[PDB]
RNA sequence: AAACUCCAGUUGACACAAAAUAGACUACGAAAGUGGCUUUAACAUAUCUGAACACACAAUAGCUAAGACCCAAACUGGGAUUAGAUACCCCACUAUGCUUAGCCCUAAACCUCAACAGUUAAAUCAACAAAACUGCUCGCCAGAACACUACGAGCCACAGCUUAAAACUCAAA
């Protein structure tokens, strides 16, 4: 059967399955990568919080927070309190064009949570609210 | 907010290759128009500069395509000397 | 002609006296508008 | 003299070339059809030199896919996933 | 020319002829040209409908053995 | 205004080079600028303005091997001017 | 603009030369030719087309007159004193196979 | 001039969805119209979720009733679909077979 | 660094704000302007020209009354900075940007091309801009500066707008 590139439909009756469970099962890990900060939050499919962790909270400070190295570790502390509640397969939903978008999703990986869909949910207006006026450096 | 979720923007891993499927995604999102929007959204943009900017980029486009055609259709002389000493 | 269909037509129009057999009968019926194209311009329906 | 040429519009002259929808009614209804010119992963509608459509069409579809998505008939941010096996009719490849 | 709407019909309805054009040939005949002949022969030895000349033509050449593929 | 003639025709610079080095990077993060180049993943090491602005030198890590050193010159190349019209593009 | 009086029409585009007007002229051409080498007058032929560039210069070796289907360098004509000699004789008839 | 109503209903029973039915082309009829035709194009999921009259909808009926109407009524009738319960999205347009097929010859 | 921690992430509800993609289109309108959806009205004139002042309009900014306030933001505070710092960066927050009823009447309000009708033959043509011209009408211009000024007059405008000089001076501009 060929791969399908597209997500599982939840109504759409499907095959695939994950440790026995479907596509709409699986927990979530939501990266925000800011410009000087990544947070990631592992819910449950219920929307249940597992497991946080951002790149603030693993002690880096200032600009250290926005870099690859600390995105890696916030991911990686986060695999690792996820699956100290049972947490292996995850939805990757990443929201913003930080420079921990990647590095976070390698340090789940690093981390012993296999990723099995990347979404992308960065906020895009249809132009509602006008953004500030550019730097004049 | 209203839609459902992991429909829109959403590309599936295959055998486990996480790294393409982000690079694919990326694509998509960047031929899609999407990244250029983001990054363009950060600052506001007067509407003077906008369509000034534009009306560069088409006209851009439409000079480097006609460029090229003519390149094109001038390549087809390019070949060995058929009188060659006359 | 024009008059002619317009006259033929409306015997087959909604009136408060059919109001709940055409409903019914609407509520056990469905229509399909949906149709795709092909790259050489041939309709093709569900 | 009877072999001089003689006026006539040009009897070789090829039809003028038509858009896959040339001929054909948009409707806001008609979802399916609408859908074959959005993108799958974000629902944005296409341009003209990836549908190859022409203007009149290209404004047609433009204008029915908004009122279907603000009627309650389409989705805004991707294209409904009961369409992702239709014919396509556009010139664009992700590589996916 | 007038021949020329024969022409382009013919060209439009039996397509190219798979037999090659010979230009240095000062004489040559191709298949349209013979159809082009046959097709003024009919008009002038019969009426003026533009359809019924092209099928009688069609029919002519199929008779005298020349292969037309539509 | 007639396009087809026209084609025919201290402390500062320190934020600066340092705006400009993420800038970059950014850029390089995405095919936003040719995917020919997103494929190569070119790294870069700093970024340096010359005293009157007259030019902004990109150092870009150097690989072992050679023909993949100049092949990534070559794209670099030809691949400036069009991330110096994104820069300004986007009001960096 | 110059040659549609010359022009018989155009057949799908492509112009097609009125054979009768390039009788008359041609007659015209070369009875003046023939009447210039009568005269002992010098005749060069003259073309840059470098596929003809032979079969040029071997005719003007043939018929004892003169080719110059070369580059032509700035001044041979109005600068002739200084680029053959002060007493060099000029062509008296030149014709342009390509002009 | 002639109008389509699309009609997003709420998803209920068949007796509710009747009545719901009835009580809106009576209204079209009491604002002067006359109706065409009614057409079921079936319960469906919505593109998305729509919230009226303080109720979440994610399903609903989807209704086309063509009618007749004066031009004054349009706007009496956009009121009344506001204010009915059972109706999630009600859209007044002109008829779109009124609208002319004009012929064009192809690409320039 | 300040600031916030009634903070932040997921989920749900939720605008008097602004209208991705289409638009690589070049449309509508007298201009100014106009690019989310539906509906109702609706885009003068079968010669042309015809006004600083007559009659109706005029982006942005600004002013009266009321209202809305997400976001942006003149000013106003605070944080950080040389050796008189960054006006410029960061944070907070006004007038203002929005709606209603009135003013004000200015723009690189520009295609820097006055309106109609016509021609492509002439030497094409100072230059550049945007090929060169013809007929007819209205408007306007006769060295620079004084001067988008003074005075007079008009204006819901009150150091505001329109019209607009003279003296002295110079051989240039
Ligand atoms: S070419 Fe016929 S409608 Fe597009
Ligand atoms: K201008
Ligand atoms: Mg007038
Ligand atoms: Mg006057
Ligand atoms: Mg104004
Ligand atoms: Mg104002
Ligand atoms: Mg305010
Ligand atoms: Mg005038
Ligand atoms: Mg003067
Ligand atoms: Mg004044």
């Amino acid at each position: 059967t060929k791969f399908s590139i597209y997500p599982p439909i939840p109504g759409e009756e499907s095959s695939l399955r994950w440790a026995g469970k479907k596509f709409e099962e699986i927990p979530i890990a939501h990266i925000k990568a800011s410009h000087n900060n990544t947070q990631i939050q592992v819910v449950s499919a219920s929307n249940e919080p597992l497991a946080f962790a951002s790149c603030g909270t693993e002690g880096f400070r200032n600009a250290k927070k926005g870099t690859g190295i600390a995105a890696q570790t916030a991911g990686i502390a986060a695999a690792a309190r996820a699956k100290q509640k049972g947490v292996i397969h995850i939805r990757v939903v990443v929201k913003g064009l930080g420079p921990g978008r990647l590095s976070a999703m390698h340090g789940l990986i690093m981390g012993g949570l296999e990723v099995i869909s990347i979404t992308d949910n960065t906020p895009i207006p249809h132009n509602g609210c006008r953004p500030r006026k550019a730097r004049k450096l | 907010a209203k839609h459902l979720k992991f429909i829109a923007r959403t590309v599936m891993v295959q055998e486990g290759n996480v790294e393409s499927a982000y690079r694919t995604l990326n694509r998509i999102l960047t031929m899609d128009g999407l990244i250029e929007d983001i990054k363009h959204r950060r600052y506001y943009e007067k509407p003077c500069r906008r369509r000034q900017r534009e009306s560069y980029e088409r006209c851009r486009r439409i000079y480097n395509m006609e460029m090229a055609r003519k390149i094109n259709f001038l390549m087809r002389k390019n070949r060995a000397d058929p009188w060659q000493g006359c | 002609r024009e008059v002619l269909q317009l006259q033929e037509e409306v015997k087959n129009f909604i009136t408060r006296e059919n109001l709940e057999a055409r409903v019914e009968a609407a509520l056990d019926s469905r229509k399909n508008y949906n149709w795709a194209i092909t790259r050489e311009g041939l309709v093709v329906r569900p | 003299n009877e072999d001089l040429p003689i006026s006539m519009e040009n009897p070789y002259k090829e039809p003028l070339k038509k858009c896959i929808l040339c001929g054909k009614h948009v409707d806001y209804k008609n979802v399916q059809l609408l859908s074959q010119f959005v993108s799958p992963f974000t629902g944005c509608i296409y341009g003209r030199h990836i549908t190859g459509l022409c203007g009149k069409k290209q404004k047609e579809i433009t204008k029915a896919i908004k009122r279907a998505q603000i009627m309650g008939f389409m989705p805004v941010t991707y294209k409904d996933p009961a369409y992702l096996k239709d014919p396509k009719v556009c010139n664009i490849r992700y590589r996916e | 020319y007038h021949e020329d709407r024969i022409r382009a019909k013919f060209y439009s309805v039996y397509g190219s002829g798979q037999r090659a054009f010979d230009l240095f040939n000062p004489n040559f005949k191709s298949t349209c040209q013979r159809f082009v002949e046959k097709y003024t022969e009919l008009q002038k030895l019969g009426e003026t409908d533009e359809e019924k000349l092209f099928v009688e033509t069609g029919k002519a050449l199929l008779a005298e053995g020349v292969i037309l593929r539509r | 205004k007639n396009w087809l003639k026209k084609f025919a025709s201290h402390a500062r610079l320190r934020a600066l080079n340092g705006l400009l080095y993420k800038a970059l990077t950014d850029l390089l993060c995405t095919p936003e600028v040719s995917q020919e180049l997103y494929d190569l993943n070119v790294e870069l090491s700093k970024v340096s303005l010359t005293p009157d602005f007259s030019a902004c030198r990109a150092y870009w890590k150097t690989t072992l091997s050679a023909e993949q050193n100049a092949h990534m010159e070559a794209v670099l190349q030809r691949s400036a001017a069009h991330m110096r019209h994104l820069l300004m593009s986007q009001q960096t | 603009r110059f040659m549609e009086p010359y022009i018989f029409g155009s057949r799908l585009d492509h112009d097609i030369i009125d054979l009768e007007q390039t009788a008359t002229h041609l007659q015209l051409a070369l009875n003046f030719t023939a009447h210039m080498a009568y005269r002992k007058g010098i005749i060069l032929f003259i073309s840059r087309n470098r596929q003809f560039s032979y079969l040029i210069e071997n005719m003007a070796r043939d018929c004892g007159e003169y080719a110059h289907t070369r580059y032509f360098r700035g001044g041979m004509l109005t600068n002739a004193r200084l680029l053959f000699g002060p007493t060099v004789r000029l062509p008296d008839l030149i014709i342009f196979l390509h002009t | 001039p002639r109008y389509e109503l699309a009609l997003i209903l709420k998803a209920m029973q068949r007796p509710e969805t009747a009545a719901t039915l009835k009580r809106t082309i009576e209204a079209l009829m009491d604002r002067g119209a006359i109706v065409r035709d009614l057409e079921n194009l079936g319960e469906r999921a919505l593109p998305y979720r729509i919230s009226a009259h303080s109720q979440q909808h994610n399903r609903g009926g989807y209704f086309l009733v063509d009618f007749y109407a004066p031009t004054a009524a349009v706007e009496s009738m956009v009121e009344h679909l506001s204010r009915d319960i059972d109706v999630i999205r009600g859209n007044i347009v002109k008829h779109p077979l009124t609208q002319e097929l004009k012929e064009c010859e192809g690409i320039v």
